[PDB]
Parts: C-alpha cells; sequence; structure tokens
C-alpha cells in the first residue's frame, strides 16, 4: 500500500551512502547504484524515465519513486528482479560472498558469521548457496 | 536475519 517506517529508514540508509556531504541529494548517475543496492533492477530506459519525470535527485523525489515502484511492480517480478541483482555473476545462485556484498551495500555491518546464518536459513538443498526458489521461499513470507 | 531483504519487496 505505502512504505512502512522501517522501509523508509532502510531506503534512507542506502541513499545516504552516496550523499557524501549530507545535503539530501545524490547525483542522477548514482540513482541506478542506489536502486540496485535496494534490490531494484531498473533498465537504462526505466532509470532515464524516472530521472526525466523529475543533475541531482533529492531524497523526497527518490522516496516517491521508490514508493511507486514498490506498489505498482508485480510482487513475483519484484522477487525475480531482486534475485537478478543480488546474483552478481548471474550463475543462478547467491553465494555467501555475494550476500555479504549485498548486506554491506545496504549499509549494514553484519559479521561474516551472521551472513552465513542467513545462507543456512534459506539453503534447503544443502549446497551452501541460495538459488531462485530458495530466495522466493524467503521473500514470500 | 532476512527482514531487511524481505522489506525490499511487497507480498
Ligand atoms: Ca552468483
Ligand atoms: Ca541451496
Amino acid at each position: 500500500d505505502q512504505l512502512t517506517e522501517e522501509q523508509i529508514a532502510e531506503f534512507k540508509e542506502a541513499f545516504s551512502l552516496f550523499d557524501k556531504d549530507g545535503d539530501g541529494t545524490i547525483t542522477t548517475k548514482e540513482l541506478g547504484t542506489v536502486m540496485r543496492s535496494l534490490g531494484q533492477n531498473p533498465t537504462e530506459a526505466e532509470l532515464q524515465d524516472m530521472i526525466n519525470e523529475v543533475g541531482t535527485i533529492d531524497f523526497p523525489e527518490f522516496l516517491t519513486m521508490m514508493a511507486r515502484k514498490m506498489k505498482d511492480t508485480d510482487s513475483e517480478e519484484e522477487i525475480r528482479e531482486a534475485f537478478r541483482v543480488f546474483d552478481k555473476d548471474g550463475n543462478g545462485y547467491i553465494s555467501a560472498a555475494e550476500l555479504r556484498h549485498v548486506m554491506t551495500n545496504l549499509g549494514e555491518k553484519l559479521t561474516d558469521e551472521e551472513v552465513d546464518e542467513m545462507i543456512r536459513e534459506a539453503d534447503i538443498d544443502g549446497d551452501g548457496q541460495v538459488n531462485y526458489e530458495e530466495f522466493v521461499q524467503m521473500m514470500t513470507a | 536475519a532476512w527482514a531487511s531483504l524481505k522489506r525490499l519487496v511487497t507480498r
């Protein structure tokens, strides 16, 4: 429906990682990076459309973009797109290394053991990595 | 452990 307080906090934390002087803006060239850190997988066309619909993007504009993407993208597609971003090398599995980088790029400071525990919770077939359906199982709850 | 990733999508 709309973004929760905890989603807003998480989006602000990711945005702020590219707002180096704290002035509430990122550059238009940084928008894609911030979106990908949040599990969005925008095409070049999608990014340029969002940029044109508003050389900087301020946080209220960004948050409005994110609220619309969250509400209007099909839920199954949202999961597919997030898996595609997080699976950095596209081999069909999120490795522990890839997942550590995802959590770091959100702005979190998880230990390596905490990320291993994320993997173990999701890993149903025991291969130590997270495939697409294992991700769906986590992300549908 | 997965709450921050789950928040990235809707159900
Ligand atoms: Ca991979
Ligand atoms: Ca697995």
